[PDB]
């Protein structure tokens, strides 16, 4: 009954995405292979989307939890601050025929320690934008490690490693570069780079001293 | 929204009341062994108001001795975590009173 590379992203090419995206809250899907090769190595080589209950922070449109539910979770639970990308992904989920799913409309940012150690696993391509100062990425990082059990799976820019580190060794928790990918935004989008890839991300997991 | 959503969201004290105008039944394919991992985890006073209010009978009042090997109390367990969704309704703050809506099965937590 496991499910291949290959046929997880065929059928992650089949979620519906932003009808009409917001640019300031960083609506961009994750792309069938990025999203298919980060899912079936939390599954295949940790171990943590069969039978655990999963948060997908910054869900968007589903792709990451549409595929956390394929691959056996006992709940995913999505998290968006938009109302537009929770109706695609109810809609997904009601076509994918996913029963092992809910969501919740809410900020991140402003999450209460109501959900402290209440998944297992925390999985997101979080949003990058400077607030404050400080990376919506690292604010949403520090709310899934309050939130996840066991490990946090998550895409941060590989040019800002050291502070990445940085901060896990000030948070002392265990840290662990699984790979280095290398996507660009939709064709869409207005503003591509010229002269690389539009994003140099780490895919990292996150996990806990015994 | 399932009533295991409810709790996660209700955990840590007075958790988040639920009311609800639309409830329906959703099968999910019974998996024992998840089931038997969340009975532990279940917030138990938070899970019996909810399941009252959305007017559920026959409602465990706790974990059984040796719930891991009785079938009957997973199901009934399983029924009632994953398969009732509240549709319409409300999640409401105890302390400020303050009323969540809760529509197309969505809790809308955003001030
Ligand atoms: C990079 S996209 C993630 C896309 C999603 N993982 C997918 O594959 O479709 C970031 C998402 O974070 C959401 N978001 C932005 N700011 C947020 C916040 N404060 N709290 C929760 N979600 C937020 C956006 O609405 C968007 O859906």
């Amino acid at each position: 009954k496991k499910v291949r590379l290959k046929e997880l992203e065929s059928r992650l090419q089949q979620v519906d995405g932003f009808e009409k995206p917001k640019l300031l809250l960083e609506q961009y899907p994750t792309r069938p292979h990025i999203a298919a090769c980060m899912l079936y190595t939390i599954h295949n080589t940790y171990d943590d989307i069969e039978n655990k209950v999963v948060a997908d922070l910054g869900c968007g449109c589903g792709v990451l939890s549409i595929g956390t539910a394929m691959l056996g979770a006992g709940l995913c639970v999505g998290f968006d601050i938009d109302e537009d990308a929770l109706e695609i992904f109810n809609r997904n989920a009601e076509e994918f025929e996913l029963t092992n799913i809910d969501m919740v409309q809410c900020d991140v940012c402003l999450l209460s320690n109501r959900m402290s150690k209440s998944f297992d696993t925390v999985i997101m391509n979080p949003p990058f934008g400077t607030k404050n100062n400080k990376g919506t990425d690292m604010a949403f990082l520090k709310t899934a490690l309050e939130m996840a059990r066991t490990a946090v799976y998550s895409l941060h820019k590989s040019s800002t490693r050291e502070h990445v580190q940085k901060k896990a060794a000030e948070w002392k928790i265990k840290i662990d570069i699984i790979a280095e990918l290398r996507y660009d935004l939709p064709a869409s989008y207005k503003f591509h780079k010229k002269k690389s890839v539009d994003i140099e991300v780490d895919l990292i997991r996150f996990s806990f001293h015994h | 929204m399932k009533l295991l959503t409810h709790n996660l969201l209700s955990s840590h004290g007075f958790p988040l009341r639920l009311q609800a105008t639309e409830v329906r039944i959703c099968p999910v394919e019974f998996n024992p062994n998840f089931v038997a991992r969340m009975i532990p985890k279940v917030e138990w006073s938070a899970f019996l108001e909810a399941a009252d209010n959305l007017r559920l009978i026959q409602v465990p009042k706790g974990p059984v001795e040796g719930y891991e090997e009785n079938e009957e109390f997973l199901r009934t367990m399983h029924h009632l975590l994953l398969e009732v969704e509240v549709i319409e309704g409300t999640l409401q703050c105890p302390e400020s009173g303050r009323m969540f809506p809760i529509s197309r099965g969505i809790p809308n937590m955003l001030l």
